[PDB]
């Protein structure tokens, strides 16, 4: 609570890393499209 | 594309080893029921034409899809679907003679799910085609046959469901 | 309008288990505009034409092609 | 099953067979060349797309000996089911991409295969187009006159492997997009 | 004739329905008594 | 009431107020005589309304005045007719200040888990207003009629 | 329509629109208006052509609803009317589109397969189109029934 | 199951699965086919519960099938066989899997604003798997009616 | 693709209907104008390298891209612009011959946001070019008929985008 | 290949000058005879199989050439000589419409003196074969333009034999 | 022509040929009689159209008209105005054929590796053309003045 | 494509200016190792089946690729993958001869991630036998040209991993 938020690098999920530097090497407003739509479903049901 | 003879026999390859007692099982049997698979096929291409009409009869026609606004309406499509009908009735008999669903994964359902997705047929009302199929060809064929071959009959409703 | 052309070409890099007969003889009928592009392509395997009368006809016309 | 059939090969690269033409007065040894040129132009049956069996003509006219197939494989795909069937609903950078997978069976080669195709396909239509493809050199010593194009793969171009297994992994009409817009330039000019 | 003829994977009811008598209330109803 | 909507927006932003936003303002000084005329409108029509259409409340829905619904006899009805005359006085509430947030703070926020917790279906209310909805629009005339009728219509869309 | 066969024809050729095919729309358009005026009544009498349609088939091909037919009964012989009702509104799709490529896109290309496999005989049906042009032609003038019966004759050279 | 529970909270954790969590896991594959004993009473008088819980929903809530209510008619009764039967086919996936894991990802997160804007009441439903868990536990023996009953307390507690 | 008229065909056919009264009136509006189409047809034939060789002077010439640096400047980039703009030419002759957009989203959209991204080549020109090929038509073949020429356009335009 | 319409354009480019008034009246000629011989295009190509049906059944369907030895005893056999006659039809049809017989010079005369030869096919069943077929023709459509098809159709017969 | 560009048409699809055509060949030869009133105005006017518009592609463009453009001299300017007499020529053969496959194999086909070899500018004869589509609009009555303008407009927009 | 000396031609192109004098120099710089990369590539052409031979000793023999399961296990794909390394020496060959690496990513580097990703080659195997191919080819031609053999391989490299 006397932080600001700053970029950080997380390592434990799985798609938690490489979506962030597909979320920050992009600058602002570089794309109108949204980097990771959801997340992949593996199987039939879940 | 594989074989029941091949899929043991490059399977025991890939592991270095040689013909094993439990891979000799597996060739015995498929050797043993092989007249049973050869007189079950010639049955199908006899009755090819007929196998696919009393399927739309039992699950397709006098519906609302080949009303106008269903996809059956264009007979375009409906030509087609006849044709469609067709590549399981053949490919079940392509996965009977090899004792394989390995040529349905190859040849069928390379990318089947997404070019339904992409015309927007119906997949359930495909899904109770292969259903009517199963019965058709089990009591044509006798019961010894219908049994192994609507196995790959239920391969093809688990990939398109 | 349209040639029957007939031609004799062998190949040059390599030997053939396949006959090829029909491939190292021709009687074709070819169309007059790929017949420019046609003949040029058997020069590239060196292989001699012989009997190149025209079939459809109608020599020197001006329109009605 | 994961070192089985998932070496890189595929299997249906060298078990899948080939059409000749030697027999041209054998009449049944035709009949199925015939249909293999049907399932690799249009590349599915062309039972349900005509109103009536169409290329009965020209079809006459091979076996009879005086077209080839080289004759039956242009003016097959010179003609209005073609361009109602692959030219209609798609790009005019589509169609190079679709008219290298039937004829000739693979990718466009470089950037330049592309800059070749589309600079005819501006200036003639498809017709000055099939005659492009086939009239071809690279048509002729893999293929040759007696053969039906079919479904080859390539190893010497760097682009020309996986642009085959993203055409051919594809069923037809699977998708509107087209698999590869065109090539990379790697630098500024 | 038509006749589609299919399967199904719901329904079957048992049927229940027994119903009730439905009174009108007066417009004076005191709206202002309700509790404590 | 609008004063304070054309406000907490505009200080949120820290900010004089806008003049698309004075007018409105404005015009409500112009016409809010007709929100103190149809005010006592339903002042006088206070029984008047639910005499008939909290009947046709049960004319269109039966199902709870039935035993085994939440409606029995004559008190759980006159409770409900408390309520939903704890209901008619806080749209009338609202109409003479001008928005929203009259109706928002006292009946509308804590409308869902207070009836979820009761045993009410929220649904069921809905016909209530809109058995409220006829003759409130009848009783008047339609030019009022079509604004004051505005002013159910955001309470019809926050019950279900 | 005649546009649309003009454009796939354009860009076989890739070029524009040579002015042999422009003046082919100018003799359409100008007459689009005449054409409308030809079809409407075909969609207004609409059951005249079709009870007249199957009696007048029935006596040129009586085996048909005979014991062993595909239409037998009831219930197929009103199907058959039907898949008939179908080939009745494509003659008038043809005529206000001018031309008859969207009846081949929806109604023809695809007769040889679903009629191969469902037995019913391709010049069966073909006679009762030959069955019902000659009570269209008699409720339309000479001259424009003239074109229209062509719109008839192409399908039954399609379907023989 | 408690496998995919236990670790999620080790996963959560960040650590391995700790040997007090190893031994919930070793007691539950020897206790495993007892649960699956309870299993197929549940699915062999399936039949029977729908019809015991119905009935005695009806005796109970008598009011959904008023007219004018929620569900009244020969089709919309013929649902709530099947709405229950749908929560009696997840339940006895439970016990099989022994813990909870299936119904909260299958029949709990959006009960409410799926059943809210279908209108039908909850509490209905709070009472039908209420019905269901007597009925079924009288059908089970006595050992067995505790630990199955506890997963019917949390459908009840779904809707709580 | 699909003609403006069969758009009344296919829309009443997926419902199973006739002609009725309004969809009368929509080939009624076909009909007033196709007249005028004709005759815009020809002028836009004629100058069809009479269109885009004042439009590129008009817009594209004499700045950074025609000078080194830019895109234009190497005369094989320079073919493909002047090959490029003839091409919106005459599929927007297409799309005012028809009255469809149709034919635009079908062609010369599905790979147009990709094949000129991948190229390097900008689309903000491009918007540009056929924004002012919009003024330059409308100065030869009037502004009455300019508009339904100038719907198409804008149809283009926002797909680049 | 060329109509009786570009006859006359192709005999003014090699004679050079601009055609004059007796080129001017071989022209219109076509136009007092062009909305009749349209009319009997519109009841051939109805009729098209009906044709080509009986003329079989004339004298040619019961028949040596029918029955073993002969030319028609196999179905493939036949699969031509049914096939040859409706090609006939067409391009008469395609003469007929044009004023000119070089059209089916190139298109079907071309080979046909030496492939019936060669083939071992007789042509004299298919010269009694037309001549029942030139004849049913003129009833069907018109006295009036089954005269002028006719010399079309006996134009064939000059190239056959 | 018209029979020849559509004979080709449907050979090539192998068929007989549309109903849509049917219509478009019976409106060229009963619209025939004044197609060659339009050919007679053109051999009276064949030395009155080159006259003006040789001289006026020469103050369109006074390129030509210096020493060492490509008409200079009394072989030079005779060899452009006696090309201008070829494509009246050429056209008034397509005006009573009504289409451009008698113009396009003899005029257009092979022209920009001809002129490119002769040294003659393809922008001059464009423009030189469109001199004389002007001239041509003016002694004709309009309409069939517009129905024959368009095969100007064709070789107008295929040279360049 | 893309030259050394092609470099700072398109360098001085995109300018529009001439060759200054450090473009000169720099043109030179290649000149001045002009007796290096030629006397080079010809003794990697002499040696190209034997630095191969090496390579593949070197790296890839003795472990689970050559065993059953592994990647180059059968004759075809041990035949494969000297095939598929000798492409990555000619090409660096082609590269040390052209001083730039820009040849690599227009005919190597392409969809070479995308084969090996969709073939189940090991590509860290791969760039463990150009990495010991970058060493042996050092002794062979000096440590002059070893440096300029020795970036061209990790170019390839990198684009691999
Ligand atoms: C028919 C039972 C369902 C249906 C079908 C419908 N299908 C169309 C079909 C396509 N089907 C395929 C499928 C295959 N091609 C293959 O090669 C194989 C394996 C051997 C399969 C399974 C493809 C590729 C198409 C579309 C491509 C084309 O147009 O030819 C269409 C056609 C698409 C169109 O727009 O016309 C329609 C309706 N709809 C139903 O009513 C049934 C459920
Ligand atoms: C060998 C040391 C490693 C290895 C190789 C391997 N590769 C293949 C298959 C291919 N290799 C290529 C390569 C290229 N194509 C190009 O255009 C270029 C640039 C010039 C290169 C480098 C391609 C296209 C294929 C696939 C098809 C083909 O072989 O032509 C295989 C076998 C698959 C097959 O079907 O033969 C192998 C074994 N694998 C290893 O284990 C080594 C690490
Ligand atoms: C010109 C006004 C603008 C411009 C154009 C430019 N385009 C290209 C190359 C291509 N453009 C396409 C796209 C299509 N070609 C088609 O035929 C069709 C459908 C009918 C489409 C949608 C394609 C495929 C290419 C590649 C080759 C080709 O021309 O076909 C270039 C060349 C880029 C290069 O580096 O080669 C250029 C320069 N550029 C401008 O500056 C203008 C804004
Ligand atoms: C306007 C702001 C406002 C609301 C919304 C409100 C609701 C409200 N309804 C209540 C009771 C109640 N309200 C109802 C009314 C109904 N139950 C039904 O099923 C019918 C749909 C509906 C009849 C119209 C009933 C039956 C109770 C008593 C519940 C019980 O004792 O079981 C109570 C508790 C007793 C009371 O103070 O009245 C509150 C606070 N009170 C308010 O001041
Ligand atoms: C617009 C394009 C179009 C066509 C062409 C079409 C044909 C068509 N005809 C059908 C049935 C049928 N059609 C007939 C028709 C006939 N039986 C005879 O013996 C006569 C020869 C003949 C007509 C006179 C019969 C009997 C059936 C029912 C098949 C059966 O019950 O086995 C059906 C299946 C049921 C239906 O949806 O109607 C189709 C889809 N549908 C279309 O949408
Ligand atoms: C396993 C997870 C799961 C859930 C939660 C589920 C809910 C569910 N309940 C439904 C209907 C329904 N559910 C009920 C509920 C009831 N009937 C009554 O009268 C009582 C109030 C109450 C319980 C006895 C009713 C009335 C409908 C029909 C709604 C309608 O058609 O109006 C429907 C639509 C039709 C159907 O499939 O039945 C779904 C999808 N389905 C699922 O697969
Ligand atoms: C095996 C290869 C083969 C076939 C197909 C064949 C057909 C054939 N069928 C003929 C007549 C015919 N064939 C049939 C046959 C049939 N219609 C029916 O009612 C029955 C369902 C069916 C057969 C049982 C009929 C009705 C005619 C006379 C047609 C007419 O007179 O118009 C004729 C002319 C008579 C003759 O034989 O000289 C031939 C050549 N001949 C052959 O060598
Ligand atoms: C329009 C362009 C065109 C022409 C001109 C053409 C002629 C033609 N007729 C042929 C055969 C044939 N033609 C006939 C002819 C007849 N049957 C008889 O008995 C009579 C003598 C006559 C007519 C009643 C027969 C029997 C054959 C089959 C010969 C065979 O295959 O052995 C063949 C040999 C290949 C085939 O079997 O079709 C050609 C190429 N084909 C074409 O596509
Ligand atoms: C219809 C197809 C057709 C063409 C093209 C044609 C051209 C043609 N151009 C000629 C001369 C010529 N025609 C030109 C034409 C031009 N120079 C100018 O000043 C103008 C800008 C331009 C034409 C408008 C020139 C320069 C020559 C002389 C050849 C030379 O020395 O370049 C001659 C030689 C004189 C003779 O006829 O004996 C022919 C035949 N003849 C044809 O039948």
């Amino acid at each position: 609570e006397d932080t600001v938020p700053y970029r950080r690098f997380p390592t434990l999920p799985a798609a938690n890393f490489p979506n962030t530097e597909l979320l920050y090497n992009q600058l602002t407003k570089q794309n109108d499209e949204l980097v990771v739509p959801s997340f992949e479903p593996v199987l039939a049901n879940d | 594309m594989q074989d029941a003879i091949t899929s043991v026999i490059n399977s025991s390859d890939v592991q270095g080893k040689y013909l094993d007692a439990s891979a000799i099982q597996k060739l015995k049997a498929y050797f043993a029921t092989g007249e049973l698979r050869v007189r079950a096929a010639t049955t199908i291409s006899a009755n090819a034409a007929n196998i696919v009409k009393e399927a739309v009869a039992k699950s397709l026609l006098y519906s609302d899809i080949t009303r106008p606004g269903g996809n059956m309406y264009t007979t375009r499509r409906y030509a087609a679907c006849i044709r469609d009908l067709d590549y399981y009735l053949r490919y079940a008999t392509y996965a009977m003679l090899a004792g394989d669903p390995s040529i349905l994964d190859e040849r069928v359902l390379n990318g089947l799910k997404e070019t339904y997705n992409s015309l927007g047929v119906p997949i359930g009302a495909t899904v109770q085609a292969i259903q009517a199929m199963k019965e058709v060809t089990a009591g044509l064929v006798g019961a010894d046959a219908g049994k192994e071959m609507g196995i790959y009959f239920d391969y093809i409703c688990s990939g398109l469901s | 309008r349209s040639f029957k052309v007939t031609a004799c070409v062998p190949s040059q890099t390599r030997i053939r288990t396949q006959r090829e007969l029909q491939n190292t003889y021709f009687t074709k009928l070819v169309p007059y505009d790929n017949w420019f592009r046609e003949q040029q392509r058997i020069m590239k395997m060196g292989g001699k034409i012989v009997k190149v009368e025209l079939a459809t006809g109608k020599p020197g016309t001006n329109t009605g092609l | 099953i994961d070192n089985q059939i998932k070496q890189g090969v595929n299997k249906r690269r060298e078990q899948s067979k080939v059409f000749k033409l030697t027999n041209v007065t054998d009449k049944v040894a035709l009949q199925t060349t015939i249909g293999a040129i049907y399932r690799q132009i249009f590349e599915r049956d062309i039972d349900p797309y005509v109103t009536k069996k169409e290329f009965t003509a020209l079809e006459s006219k091979l076996g009879n000996g005086e077209i080839t197939v080289k004759e039956f494989v242009e003016a097959l795909g010179a003609s209005a089911l073609y361009i109602r069937e692959f030219y209609t609903p798609y790009p005019n950078t589509k169609v190079i991409e679709l008219g290298t997978k039937h004829f000739l069976g693979r990718a466009p080669l470089n950037q330049a295969e592309i800059r070749k195709y589309n600079q005819i396909l501006a200036s003639q239509g498809l017709k000055a187009f099939i005659g492009a493809m086939v009239n071809s050199m690279e048509y002729a010593q893999v293929f040759g006159e007696d053969t039906v194009p079919y479904r080859r793969f390539p190893t010497l171009p760097a682009a020309n492997f996986p642009n085959t297994e993203l055409l051919y992994n594809q069923l037809t009409k699977q998708n509107d997009e087209l698999v590869v817009p065109s090539f990379e330039p790697v630098l500024a000019n | 004739r038509f006749v589609p003829q299919e399967k199904q994977p719901k329904a079957g009811d048992p049927a229940n329905f027994l119903a009730m008598a439905k009174q009108v209330s007066r417009p004076a109803n005191t709206v202002t008594r309700v509790a404590l | 009431s609008i004063v304070t909507k054309s406000i907490v927006n505009a200080d949120a932003e820290a900010r004089y107020l806008s003049p698309g936003e004075l007018d409105r303002i404005k015009s409500f000084v112009t016409s809010g005589e007709r929100r103190v005329r149809i005010a006592e409108t339903m002042t006088g029509a206070r029984e008047r309304i639910i005499k008939e259409a909290g009947n046709q409340l049960f004319q269109k829905r039966p199902d709870v005045v039935s035993p085994g619904g939440n409606a029995y006899g004559e008190e759980m009805t006159a409770t409900c007719l408390r309520d939903l005359d704890y209901y008619l006085r806080l749209i009338t509430y609202g109409i003479v200040a001008g928005d929203v947030t009259p109706i928002e703070e006292i009946g509308v926020v804590g409308v869902r888990e207070m009836y979820k917790s009761l045993g009410t279906p929220i649904e069921a209310v809905a016909e209530g207003v809109r058995a409220m909805k006829s003759v409130a629009t009848s009783l008047l005339s339609g030019e009022d009629a079509a604004e004051a009728g505005a002013y159910f219509d955001y309470l019809i869309g926050a019950m279900s």
